[PDB]
């Protein structure tokens, strides 16, 4: 955990080494020979770069529109590709529908389908 | 009120079979190769296992195609459910009965831990179009699309669904709202006091904290 | 990779670039739309003490 | 609506037979067992090629090279390793079974309660109100075909949980009471239908001083016009 | 375990919650009404009225 250093009885810490597992990224070679790298539990230090909670992604363009998630990489972000390259973003969990709601309105259906 | 408890998710961990057998030793890792695939197959099955567990969470959440969201005007005929709302002054929208439960329930060996794809933001954001479906549309918007009813409406389905007659709620509307209201406080009082309320959860981590802790101390 | 014929006719450098690498762990020459893991990162020493 | 109805059937099944010959990933969850057992056994199967510490992984060049004193300990070696390769593989099996043996315990549940019956269970026979279903055989699975209904078309309609006739209130024996904007109807809650209000249509309970919401119309009695 | 204790879960969401039980004690004791989820770590919990 820690030694003393045997000339000067100084104590310190033993940290190992940076490390984390690395996973790639990629769209079928049907489509594209183009992939993202991921060091998983890593910082954008010692390893086009995009700093995830998961780790340090690299290659994939960081975008700020929501898609519905297609590759997941973690904590909330996804990636795809598109308009093409690799890209990265926060995953929707669906479109935003409010209802109209009130205390004397009720939605009726007229028609119907048989799916 | 009763309340009903289920696990979904277990950490996903994820073991590097090499690197914990044989860490950063050159002489160590040229003899487990002559192991085959069992180093192989190991990190395969974990792998397994961390996938599944967002499938797990998916199945139960991700039930609806739309997030939905409450009106400005809590109208629901005497039902307060501001409780079980998410609650907009805070970091993460969750509501306060879900902060309780927040509250309860709690390296270099190539032992790692991995993210879930649904952080606790995004779990709250479908528990909220869930409840605020059930809310303002009552079933139908797990049917199809989110048609609105008046709550004292809704409770009068629900109620004929249970073979009592529609009128009894209408009549004693108030009574029901508040016995409802009063249900709702007595959860909290409960949840925010007895540790034990969350155990099924508490158990999970701790039987994987262990097996954990079990796998580390086999080093030694 | 080995043909009918037992010609080796393509081949993977594994350390070529990451889709090399994943060519290799999934033995395979063509990779699945997903994210694989292939590797782990690490740190090298620099110097002795 | 029966020509309808069947219209929409006979096209939702053609629609089936577009996707399901064209994407291959429809049936996934099926291809995704066979292929688990086809590692499993390449796996099992490459594992004789490993020497788990002995001289050779091929047992007759360890015995055609050293007598017993010495084969031995080297065989020891293989079966050692060979054996905790069909314990892993014994114990990966027994465990995916259980995982197939739970998916065919809910196969055969929907079979009986969703094939040969009609479910009231919400999303268990697929997203909708469910009608009926066909099975379909699949490598070693069922495939099932469910017929749903569900809501396509909607009007916003005011409402109220009760209409006064003559002080009395009068809740539907089905559906809701709906408004147009200038008259009151009483409607099943699934499909807009609108019926005139009347004795037959609702029953009286209680009166308007106690119902929250209670609207003023009339209620059509059909015997008063025949005495 | 958990595998079947989600699917448990998934199954109360879409019967429970989304719709109105008719099954006996499956959403708790009594005459089910209608059910509310709520978040928790690794899991969901169900308010059912
Ligand atoms: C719903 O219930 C909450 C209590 O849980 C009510 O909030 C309280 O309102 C009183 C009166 O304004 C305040 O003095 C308390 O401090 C509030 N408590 C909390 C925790 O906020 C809320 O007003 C009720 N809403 C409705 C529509 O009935
Ligand atoms: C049904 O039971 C409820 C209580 O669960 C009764 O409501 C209470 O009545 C007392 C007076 O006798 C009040 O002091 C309480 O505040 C009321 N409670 C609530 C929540 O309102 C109700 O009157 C009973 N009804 C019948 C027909 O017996
Ligand atoms: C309900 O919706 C169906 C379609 O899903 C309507 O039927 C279609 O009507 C159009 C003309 O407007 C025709 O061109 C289509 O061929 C019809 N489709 C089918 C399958 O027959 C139906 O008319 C609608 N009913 C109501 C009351 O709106
Ligand atoms: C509400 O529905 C009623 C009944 O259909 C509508 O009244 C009829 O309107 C037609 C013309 O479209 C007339 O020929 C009938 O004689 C009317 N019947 C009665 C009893 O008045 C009414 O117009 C609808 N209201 C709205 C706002 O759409
Ligand atoms: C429904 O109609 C009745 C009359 O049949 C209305 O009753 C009146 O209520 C007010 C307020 O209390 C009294 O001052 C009047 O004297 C009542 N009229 C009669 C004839 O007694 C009732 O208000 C109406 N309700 C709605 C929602 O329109
Ligand atoms: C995959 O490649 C083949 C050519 O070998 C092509 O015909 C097919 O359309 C491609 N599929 C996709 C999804 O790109
Ligand atoms: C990376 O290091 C910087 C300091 O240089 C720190 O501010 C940042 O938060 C770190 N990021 C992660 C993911 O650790
Ligand atoms: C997202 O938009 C903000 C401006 O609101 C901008 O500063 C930021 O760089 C954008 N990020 C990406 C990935 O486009
Ligand atoms: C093997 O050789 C024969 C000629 O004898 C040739 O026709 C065939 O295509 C070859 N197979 C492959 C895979 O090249
Ligand atoms: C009901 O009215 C609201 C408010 O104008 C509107 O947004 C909604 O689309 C309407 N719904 C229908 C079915 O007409
Ligand atoms: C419905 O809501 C409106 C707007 O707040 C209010 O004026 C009206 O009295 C309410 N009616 C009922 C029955 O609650």
């Amino acid at each position: 955990d820690a030694v003393r250093d045997p000339q000067t009885l100084e104590i310190l810490d033993i940290t190992p080494c940076s490390f984390g597992g690395v996973s790639v990224i990629t769209p079928g070679t049907n489509t594209s020979n183009q992939v993202a790298v991921l060091y998983q539990d890593v910082n954008c230090t010692e390893v086009n770069v995009f700093q995830t909670r998961a780790g340090c992604l690299i290659g994939a363009e960081h975008v700020n529109n929501s898609y519905e998630c297609d590759i997941p990489i973690g904590a909330g972000i996804c990636a795809s590709y598109q308009t093409q390259s690799i890209i990265a973003y926060t995953m929707s969990l669906g479109a935003e529908n409010s209802v109209a709601y009130s205390n004397n309105s009720i939605a009726i259906p007229t028609n119907f389908t048989i799916s | 009120v009763t309340t009903e408890i289920l696990p979904v998710s277990m950490t996903k961990t994820s073991v590097d079979c090499t690197m914990y057998i044989c860490g950063d030793s050159t002489e160590c890792s040229n003899l487990l190769l002559q192991y085959g695939s069992f180093c192989t197959q190991l990190n395969r099955a974990l792998t397994g296992i961390a996938v599944e567990q967002d499938k797990n969470t998916q199945e139960v959440f991700a039930q609806v195609k739309q997030i939905y969201k409450t009106p400005p005007i809590k109208d629901f005929g005497g039902f307060n459910f501001s409780q079980i709302l998410p609650d907009p002054s805070k970091p993460s929208k969750r509501s306060f009965i879900e902060d309780l439960l927040f509250n309860k329930v709690t390296k270099f060996n190539g032992l790692t831990v991995l993210p879930p794809l649904l952080t606790d933001e995004m779990i709250a954001q479908y528990t909220s179009a869930l409840l605020a479906g059930t809310i303002t549309s009552g079933w139908t918007f797990g049917a199809g699309a989110a048609l609105q009813i008046p709550f004292a409406m809704q409770m009068a389905y629900r109620f004929n669904g249970i073979g009592v007659t529609q009128n009894v709620l209408y009549e004693n509307q108030k009574l029901i709202a508040n016995q409802f209201n009063s249900a709702i406080g007595k959860i909290q009082d409960s949840l925010s006091s007895t540790a034990s309320a969350l155990g099924k959860l508490q158990d999970v981590v701790n039987q994987n904290a262990q097996a954990l802790n079990t796998l580390v101390k086999q080093l030694s | 990779k080995y043909n009918e014929n037992g010609t080796i006719t393509d081949a993977v450098d594994c350390a070529l670039d990451p889709l090399s690498e994943t060519k290799c762990t999934l033995k395979s020459f063509t990779v699945e739309k997903g994210i694989y893991q292939t590797s782990n990162f690490r740190v090298q020493p620099t110097e002795s003490i | 609506n029966q020509k309808l109805i069947a219209n929409q059937f006979n096209s939702a099944i053609g629609k089936i037979q577009d996707s399901l010959s064209s994407t291959a990933s429809a049936l996934g969850k099926l291809q995704d067992v066979v292929n688990q057992n086809a590692q499993a056994l390449n796996t099992l199967v490459k594992q004789l090629s490993s020497n788990f510490g002995a001289i050779s992984s091929v047992l007759n060049d360890i015995l055609s090279r050293l007598d017993p004193p010495e084969a031995e300990v080297q065989i020891d070696r293989l079966i050692t390793g060979r054996l905790q390769s069909l314990q892993t593989y014994v114990t990966q099996q027994l465990i995916r079974a259980a995982e197939i043996r739970a998916s065919a315990n809910l196969a055969a549940t929907k079979m009986s309660e969703c094939v040969l019956g009609q479910s009231k269970r919400v999303d268990f026979c697929g997203k909708g109100y469910h009608l009926m279903s066909f099975p379909q055989s699949a490598p070693h699975g069922v495939v099932f075909l469910h017929v749903t209904y569900v809501p396509a078309q909607e009007k916003n309609f005011t409402t109220a949980p009760a209409i006064c006739h003559d002080g009395k209130a009068h809740f539907p024996r089905e559906g809701v009471f709906v408004s147009n904007g200038t008259h009151w109807f009483v409607t099943q809650r699934n499909f807009y239908e609108p019926q005139i209000i009347t004795t037959d249509n609702t029953f009286v309970s209680g009166n308007c001083d106690v119902v929250i919401g209670i609207v003023n119309n009339t209620v059509y009695d059909p015997l008063q016009p025949e005495l």
